[PDB]
C-alpha cells in the first residue's frame, strides 16, 4: 500500500559537531605570517535562515587548538635565538642613587659580574641595571631563573605586537557563527551564518583586563558557565571601549656585549634622564560609566536590590594578582587596585596606576623555560582599549545579599574565549536517506 | 487575462462623419483583434478581424490599424445603421476578452 | 539586522535602458531561500509586480513586461539589477525591491521585508 | 567563488533543499604546521573517498540524486510523503532516522549487488 | 491575470472603532491572500499572510477572514498609527497582482 | 610504462588529438625532504580528484568523450565546425575559449541538475 | 565493524568467491610517527585512486562485477568454464594468467576507445 | 635531428621469414603524430608499398601482400619490425623505412624523412 | 631507461631568467648542505 522505496541524496545539507585543526589565514614577527596560509580579499558569509543551533562557549575545541597553536609559536620562534647560560654568574649589586624618586627606591639595581668573551680563555667585567623582581638574594645576588632554567633572550628583531589570525576549517567542515545579539555563549542561536574564515583574532595576552578585544553591539553582557556556582570565572564584555594609556617615562639604553663567539647579551645601560616608575592612566569618568552598565547588568542576573562589591586581586603570584601585559617590547604588571574599589548599592581626572616592569618573564604558567626580555631603547608609551573582564565571585558566607566580584584570570583560556564565543565548527555528511516513489530499472 | 480597454467609453456623432476608437491591451497581443459590431437588440456581427484584413459582406468605408499593444478602427463616413456598439476581442490567447463596448 | 538599498539614475531621458541596482545587507543572493523581487507603484495607484530572481539565474518576469525587462543578480557581490528598456511616461513610480521567502516550502509568496523604494521619475 | 552559498538551504524543507545539492558538494573536497595543514588535506580526501565508495556500491556512481529499488519499511518511519517533503527538514530527518542508518545500507548493499548478478545472468543468456 | 477589487476604495473612520475592508478576485485563489500595509513615504509592510496567520510583530487587533474569491481584513479598534493604505496580493499563482488600495 | 607516449599529439590538430585521450589520461596520477614528495603527491591527488568531481557533477563519470545538451551559443565562438577540428589546434583553442568557460561550466552543471530532477519526475510516474 | 570478513572466500572457488566481492571491496581505503602513518595513509589513497581510474579507463567505473566486449585468445588460457569457476581458485588463476595481464588491460582500453568513439559516430547522426 | 636505420639479414636463403629492424633516432613511435611505412623499390622498378604501423597497432598492409607480411612496433625499446614470410626470387629489394605525418590530420598521407635503405637481397 | 617524448610542431616560450626551479634548486642545495653539517663536532673550544 505504501509502494514508497529508498532514495539516496548527495550532497543534503546536514551536519554534525565535531573537532578538526583549523588553520591560519593571516593577511619577521613571532606570529609568523610564513607559516601561515594567505586569505582572500573578498570574504564569503553565507546567512542561514530558519535554523537555529545549539551552541555552547565552555564546551569549544577552537580555544583549546588555539591554545597550544600560540604556545607552539611562542616556542617555535624562540627556538632560533641565543641561549643565556653563561649570564647565570654570580652579581655584585648596589643600589642606584643618581636622580632617584622615591616610588622608584627599592628598585632597579647597578650590577656587576664578570662574564665569558668572544675568546675562550678570557673574562670580562660588565654591568647592567636589573629590576629587583629579576635578582634575588644568595651583597651578591643571584637570577631568579638561576635554580629553575636557562632563559633564550628573546630576538631583537621579532616583535611581540598581535598580528589578526583568521582560523579556517578543512574541506568538509564549516565555522558556524552565532549572529544572534544579546547571545550568551550557550543554548540555541536561531541567527545563524556560515563563515568562511573566523574574523582578526588578535592573539594578545593578558590577565583581569582584555585589552584590544571585541566590542558586544548591544550592552555589557555577562557570560558563565555557571553563575550560580563561584568557582567558575565570570567573562564580562563591554560595548564600548574603556581607553587606557600606559608609559615608561625612563629613558633606557640598550648595550650589546658579546658573550661568546656570535651571541651577543643586550643590557640596560644609563637611564637618561630622571628615574620614575612606568605609570598606567585610565579615565575615571568612562571607567565610571562602564562600572555602572557592569553593575546594572550583573543585578540582572544577581538581583535588582543586592550590593554589590568589586575589591582588588585575594592573592597568589604576581601574574594572577596584578593586571600583566605585554606591549612595545615590554611587559608591565600594573597593579589593579584603585579601579576595583567599590560598592554600588540601590571631570578630567583620570586614575593613575603604578606598573612593574619585569625581565625574567615565565609566561603560559609553564616551569622550565624563561624569556628575558632585551631591553627597548627610548621611552615607551601605549594605549589601548579596555573591552573586557574576568571577575570571581568570593564563595562562602555570601548566602546574604553581600556579594563581592573579583578579579581573576591565570589562564589565558579565556583571553581566548571571549573572541572565539561565536564560532563553532561542524562536518557535513553529505549522504541522506529518504522515501520516494521512484523504483530503478 | 488581457484586460481591454476602449476609448471613448462611450461618443456621440452625427451622420456622414469620420470617427475612430482604439483599442489597448495589457500585453502585447501581435496581430490578434477582431472588432465586433452589436447592434442593439440584434446578436453581435463581425467586422473586422486580424487587425485590418477587411472580412468580405461589409462596405468599404470600415478600416482597421496599429499593431502591439495599440489598435483603432475607422469610420471614414458615419452611416445610419452605423450607431451600434463596436467591441474587441483577444483571439491570441486563451481565454478571449472583449471590451467594454462603446456606444455610438 | 537585513535592509535593501536601490542605487541608480533618479532621471533619465525617456527612451533607453534604465538600470536600478538594488542591494542586500543581510541575507545573501547565494543562498537558495529567497527570492528578490522587484515590485513597482506607479503614483495615484497600486502595487504591480515586474519580476524575481532566484541564486540559480532562473528568472520570470511580469507577462505585461516580459519583453522590455531583465533582472540579473550577482553573488559574487551579493546585489541585483533591473535594466528596463524602452521606457515611457508609464514609468514614473517608485521601485521596490523586495524578498520573499518561497525558497523552501514552508510558505507561499510571502513578501515581509521592502528596500527602502527609489522614487524614478521619467 | 567556489563557496558562493554552501548550505544555505538548512532550515528549507527537503523537497527545496533537495533542489540545490550541487552547491553543497563542491566544498566537500576544496615544520609542524605543514604537516597540520597536510593531515587536514588527506583527512578531507579519504572522508570525499569513503563517501564515494560507499556511493558507487549501491549504484549510484555519478549521481547526485539517485534513487534504487529497495522497499521502504514503515517501521524506519511512519510519517508520509506530505509531511515529510513538504513539512520536515533535513536536519530533524536525519536525527529521527540517525539509528535507523546502517541496515539500510546494508539493505542497498545487497540489493545492488544482487541487481548486478542477474543483470549477468540475464546478459549471459 | 487574476484582478483584486478592494472594497471600499477609500474610508475614513475614527480611533477606537471597528472597520472592514473587503478583497474580491476574479478566480478562486483558495487561501492564498496576504494583506499589507503602506504608510505614507516608506515602503510597504506585511501584516496578514494565508487569509487567517498573523504574521509575528504586528498588534493583535488586525485580523483576517473569507475564502474562496471574497475575504476581508477587520481591525477590531482602531488606532492613531492604523492610517496607512491597506492592499491584496495574488499568491498563488504568477504574475502576482496587488488591490488598488485604500486610504484609511 | 604509464609515460610511454606522453601528450605527444599537443601539435595535432584537435581531431587528431582526440584519438589518444587514454595516453594522457593515464598519466595524471602517476625528513623535511620526505614532506616534500608527500605534499607533491597529495596535491596531485587532489588536483584529480577535483577535476573527477567536476566531470562527476556534469554527469559524463567515468567517460573520456562524453558529449552533453546544452546548446552552443554563438558568442563563445563563431568558428565553424571545419575550421576547428581539422585546422586548429588544442593549445590554440584553449587560448581562444578561455574567457567563457566558467560561464559554459555553470550552463553544464544545471543542465545535468534539470536532467536528474526530469528523470526523476518521469520515473515517479 | 567494516572488517567483518576480510578475505573470507580466498580459498573458495571463482564462482563462490565473486558473490562476495563487496567484502574485500569495501576495505581497500579504511612526530616522524605522525609522518609514516600520514604516508601509509597517502599511499593508500593513491594506490585506491589508481585502481578506480584503470577501472574507469575500462568503461567498468562504478560497477563491481563489470563485463566486457572484448574476446578471449584461447592463448591466454586453455581451461574451459568448468574447469575454471568449478574447479580453480582466485589465486591460482591469477598465478596462472600472471604473465598475460598487460595485454589484457590494453585490449580492454583500446576496445573501450572504440566503443566510446562508435558510440559518439553513432550519436552525431 | 631525426634519422632511421635498419638491421637484420643483408642476405638470406629463400623461402623463410625475412626480418628487418627499423630504429628510429629522434621522433618517438609512441607519440600519434606519425605512420611508419614500409616502402620498397625493387631494382629496375618504381617505389613500392608494403605496410605502416601506427602507435596503437592500426597497422595495414599492402593487398598484395597481406597475408605474407606482419608489422609490428615496440615503443619501449623505440623501433619497429617486418616480417615477410615465404619470400620469393622477385623479392630482392631496397627496404626502405619512413615517416609519414598521418597523424596530426594538418597534411595528408606525405613521406617526408626516409631511411638510409639496406640491400636485402635474396 | 629514461622516456623521452618528442613532440613535433610545437613551438614553446621559454625564459631562463624567470625559471622557478633553479631557485628551487639553490634552496635544495642549500637546505641539503644545512642538514649535511648538522651531525658534526662544534668548534666552539677553537675560540683561543
Ligand atoms: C592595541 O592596539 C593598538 C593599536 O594597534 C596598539 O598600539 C600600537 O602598539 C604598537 C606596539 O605594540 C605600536 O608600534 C610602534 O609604533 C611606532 C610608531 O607609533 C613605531 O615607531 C614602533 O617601531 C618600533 O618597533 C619596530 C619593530 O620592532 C622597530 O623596528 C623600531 O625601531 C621601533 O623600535 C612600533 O612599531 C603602534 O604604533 C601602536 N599603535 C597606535 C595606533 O598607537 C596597542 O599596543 C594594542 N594593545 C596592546 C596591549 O598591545
Ligand atoms: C520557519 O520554520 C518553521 C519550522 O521549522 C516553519 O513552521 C511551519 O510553518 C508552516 C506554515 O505556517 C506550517 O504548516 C508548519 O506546520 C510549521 N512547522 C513547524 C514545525 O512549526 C515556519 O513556517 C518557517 N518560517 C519561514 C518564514 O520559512
Ligand atoms: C604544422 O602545423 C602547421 C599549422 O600550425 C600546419 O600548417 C597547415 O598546413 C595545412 C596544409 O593542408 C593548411 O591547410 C593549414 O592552413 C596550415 N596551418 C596554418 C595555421 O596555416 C603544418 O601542415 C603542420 N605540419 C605538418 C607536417 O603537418
Ligand atoms: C636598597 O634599598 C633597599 C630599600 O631601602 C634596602 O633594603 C637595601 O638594603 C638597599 N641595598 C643595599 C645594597 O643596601
Ligand atoms: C672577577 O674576576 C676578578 C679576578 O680575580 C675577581 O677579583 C672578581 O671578584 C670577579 N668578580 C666577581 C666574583 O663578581
Ligand atoms: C629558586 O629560587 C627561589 C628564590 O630563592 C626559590 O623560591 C625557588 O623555590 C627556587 N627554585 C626551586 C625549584 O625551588
Ligand atoms: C543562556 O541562554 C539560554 C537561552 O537563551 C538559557 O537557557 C540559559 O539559561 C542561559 N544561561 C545563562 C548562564 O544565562
Ligand atoms: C580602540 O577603540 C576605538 C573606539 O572607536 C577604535 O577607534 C580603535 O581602533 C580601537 N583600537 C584598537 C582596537 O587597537
Ligand atoms: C551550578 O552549580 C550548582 C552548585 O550547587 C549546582 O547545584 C548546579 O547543578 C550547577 N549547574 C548545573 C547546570 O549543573
Ligand atoms: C653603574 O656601575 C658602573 C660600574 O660598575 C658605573 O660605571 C656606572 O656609572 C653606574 N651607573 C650606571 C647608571 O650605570
Ligand atoms: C597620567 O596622569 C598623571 C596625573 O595627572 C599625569 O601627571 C601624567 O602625565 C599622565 N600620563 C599619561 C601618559 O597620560
Ligand atoms: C590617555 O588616556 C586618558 C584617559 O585615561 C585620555 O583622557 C587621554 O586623552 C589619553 N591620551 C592620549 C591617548 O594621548
Ligand atoms: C561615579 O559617579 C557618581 C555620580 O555622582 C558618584 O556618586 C560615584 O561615587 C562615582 N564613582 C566612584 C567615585 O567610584
Ligand atoms: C587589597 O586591598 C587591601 C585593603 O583594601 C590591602 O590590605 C591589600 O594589601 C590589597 N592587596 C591584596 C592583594 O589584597
Ligand atoms: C596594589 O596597591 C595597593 C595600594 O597601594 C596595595 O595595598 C596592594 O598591596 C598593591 N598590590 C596588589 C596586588 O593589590
Ligand atoms: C578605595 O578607595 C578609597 C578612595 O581613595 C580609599 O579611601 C580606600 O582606602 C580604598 N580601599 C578600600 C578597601 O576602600
Ligand atoms: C633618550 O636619550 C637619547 C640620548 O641621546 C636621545 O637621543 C633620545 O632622544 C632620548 N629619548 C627621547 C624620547 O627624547
Ligand atoms: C499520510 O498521507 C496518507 C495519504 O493518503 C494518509 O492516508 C495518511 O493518513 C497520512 N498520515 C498522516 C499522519 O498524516
Ligand atoms: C531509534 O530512534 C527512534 C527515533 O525517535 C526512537 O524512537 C527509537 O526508540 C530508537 N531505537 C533505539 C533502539 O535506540
Ligand atoms: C567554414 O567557414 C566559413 C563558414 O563558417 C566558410 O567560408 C567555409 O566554407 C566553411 N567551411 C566549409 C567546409 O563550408
Amino acid at each position: 500500500a505504501e509502494n514508497l522505496w529508498v532514495t539516496v541524496y548527495y550532497g543534503v545539507p546536514v551536519w554534525k559537531d565535531a573537532e578538526t585543526t583549523l588553520f591560519c589565514a593571516s593577511d619577521h614577527n613571532v606570529w609568523a605570517t610564513h607559516a601561515c596560509v594567505p586569505t582572500d580579499p573578498n570574504p564569503q558569509e553565507i546567512h542561514l535562515e530558519n535554523v537555529t543551533e545549539e551552541f555552547n562557549m565552555w564546551k569549544n575545541n577552537m580555544v583549546e587548538q588555539m591554545h597550544t597553536d600560540i604556545i607552539s609559536l611562542w616556542d617555535q620562534s624562540l627556538k632560533p635565538c641565543v641561549k643565556l647560560t653563561p649570564l647565570c654568574v654570580t652579581l655584585q649589586c648596589t643600589n642606584v642613587t643618581n636622580n632617584i624618586t622615591d616610588d622608584m627606591r627599592g628598585e632597579l639595581k647597578n650590577c656587576s659580574f664578570n662574564m665569558t668573551t668572544e675568546l675562550r680563555d678570557k673574562k670580562q667585567k660588565v654591568y647592567s641595571l636589573f629590576y629587583r623582581l629579576d635578582v634575588v638574594q644568595i651583597k651578591e645576588y643571584r637570577l631568579i631563573n638561576c635554580n629553575t632554567s636557562a632563559c633564550t633572550q628573546a630576538c631583537p628583531k621579532v616583535s611581540f605586537e598581535p598580528i589578526p589570525i583568521h582560523y579556517c576549517a578543512p574541506a568538509g567542515f564549516a565555522i558556524l557563527k552565532c549572529k544572534d545579539k544579546k547571545f550568551n555563549g550557550t543554548g540555541p542561536c536561531p541567527s545563524v551564518s556560515t563563515v568562511q574564515c573566523t574574523h582578526g583574532i588578535k592573539p594578545v595576552v593578558s590577565t583581569q583586563l582584555l585589552l584590544n578585544g571585541s566590542l558586544a553591539e548591544e550592552e555589557v553582557m555577562i557570560r558563565s558557565e555557571n553563575i550560580t556556582n563561584n568557582a567558575k570565572n565570570i567573562l564580562v564584555q563591554f560595548n564600548t571601549p574603556v581607553q587606557i594609556n600606559c608609559t615608561r617615562p625612563n629613558n633606557n639604553t640598550r648595550k650589546s656585549i658579546r658573550i661568546g663567539p656570535g651571541q651577543a647579551f643586550y643590557a640596560t645601560g644609563d637611564i637618561i634622564g630622571d628615574i620614575r616608575q612606568a605609570h598606567c592612566n585610565v579615565s575615571k569618568a568612562t571607567w565610571n560609566e562602564t562600572l555602572g552598565k557592569v553593575v546594572k547588568q550583573l543585578r540582572k542576573h544577581f538581583g535588582n536590590n543586592t550590593i554589590i562589591r568589586f575589591a582588588n586581586s585575594s592573592g597568589g603570584d604576581l601574574e594572577v594578582t596584578t593586571h600583566s601585559f605585554n606591549c612595545g617590547g615590554e611587559f608591565f604588571y600594573c597593579n589593579t587596585s584603585g579601579l576595583f574599589n567599590s560598592t554600588w548599592i540601590s571631570s578630567n581626572d583620570s586614575i593613575t596606576l603604578p606598573c612593574r616592569i619585569k625581565q625574567i618573564i615565565n609566561m603560559w604558567q609553564r616551569i622550565g623555560q624563561c624569556m628575558y626580555a632585551p631591553p627597548i631603547q627610548g621611552v615607551i608609551r601605549c594605549v589601548s582599549n579596555i573591552t573586557g573582564l574576568i571577575l570571581t565571585r568570593d564563595g562562602g558566607s555570601t548566602n546574604s545579599t553581600t556579594e563581592t566580584f573579583r578579579p581573576g584570570g591565570g589562564d589565558m583560556r579565556d583571553n581566548w574565549r571571549s573572541e572565539l564565543y561565536k564560532y563553532k565548527v561542524v562536518k557535513i555528511e553529505p549522504l541522506g536517506v529518504a522515501p520516494t516513489r521512484c523504483k530503478r530499472r | 487575462d488581457i484586460q481591454m480597454t476602449q476609448s471613448p467609453s462611450s461618443l456621440s456623432a452625427s451622420v456622414g462623419d469620420r470617427v475612430t476608437i482604439t483599442c489597448r491591451a495589457s500585453q502585447d497581443i501581435s496581430s490578434f483583434l477582431n472588432w465586433y459590431q452589436q447592434k442593439p437588440g440584434k446578436a453581435p456581427k463581425l467586422l473586422i478581424s486580424s487587425v485590418n484584413r477587411l472580412e468580405s459582406g461589409v462596405p468599404s468605408r470600415f478600416s482597421g490599424s496599429g499593431s502591439g499593444t495599440e489598435f483603432t478602427l475607422t469610420v471614414s463616413s458615419l452611416q445610419p445603421e452605423d450607431f451600434a456598439t463596436y467591441s474587441c476581442q483577444q483571439c491570441g490567447s486563451v481565454p478571449y476578452t472583449f471590451g467594454q463596448g462603446t456606444t455610438l | 539586522q537585513v535592509q535593501l538599498q536601490e542605487s541608480g539614475p533618479g532621471l533619465v531621458k525617456p527612451s533607453e535602458t534604465l538600470s536600478l541596482t538594488c542591494a542586500v545587507y543581510g541575507s545573501s543572493i547565494s543562498g537558495g531561500y529567497f527570492y528578490w523581487h522587484w515590485i513597482r507603484q506607479a503614483p495615484g495607484k497600486g502595487l504591480e509586480w515586474i519580476g524575481d530572481v532566484y541564486f540559480s539565474g532562473t528568472t520570470g518576469y511580469n507577462p505585461s513586461l516580459k519583453r522590455r525587462v531583465r533582472i540579473s543578480a550577482d553573488t559574487s557581490k551579493n546585489q541585483f539589477s533591473l535594466n528596463l528598456r524602452s521606457v515611457t511616461a508609464a514609468d514614473t513610480a517608485v521601485y521596490f525591491c523586495a524578498r520573499d521567502p518561497r525558497g523552501g516550502g514552508w510558505v507561499p509568496n510571502r513578501f515581509d521585508v521592502w528596500g527602502a523604494g527609489v522614487l524614478v521619475t521619467v | 567563488a567556489v563557496f558562493l552559498g554552501f548550505l544555505g538551504a538548512a532550515g528549507s524543507t527537503m523537497g527545496a533543499a533537495s533542489m540545490t545539492l550541487t552547491v553543497q558538494a563542491r566544498n566537500l573536497l576544496s615544520t609542524v604546521w605543514g604537516i597540520k595543514q597536510l593531515q587536514a588535506r588527506v583527512l578531507a580526501v579519504e572522508r570525499y573517498l569513503r563517501d564515494q565508495q560507499l556511493l558507487g556500491i549501491w549504484g549510484c556512481s555519478g549521481k547526485l540524486i539517485c534513487c534504487t529499488n529497495v522497499p521502504w519499511n514503515s517501521s524506519w518511519s511512519n510519517r508520509n510523503l506530505s509531511e515529510i517533503w513538504d513539512n520536515m527538514t533535513w536536519l530533524q530527518w536525519d536525527k529521527e532516522i540517525s539509528n535507523y542508518t546502517q541496515i539500510i545500507y546494508g539493505l542497498l548493499e545487497e540489493s545492488q549487488n544482487q541487481q548486478e548478478k542477474n543483470e549477468q545472468d540475464l546478459l549471459a543468456l
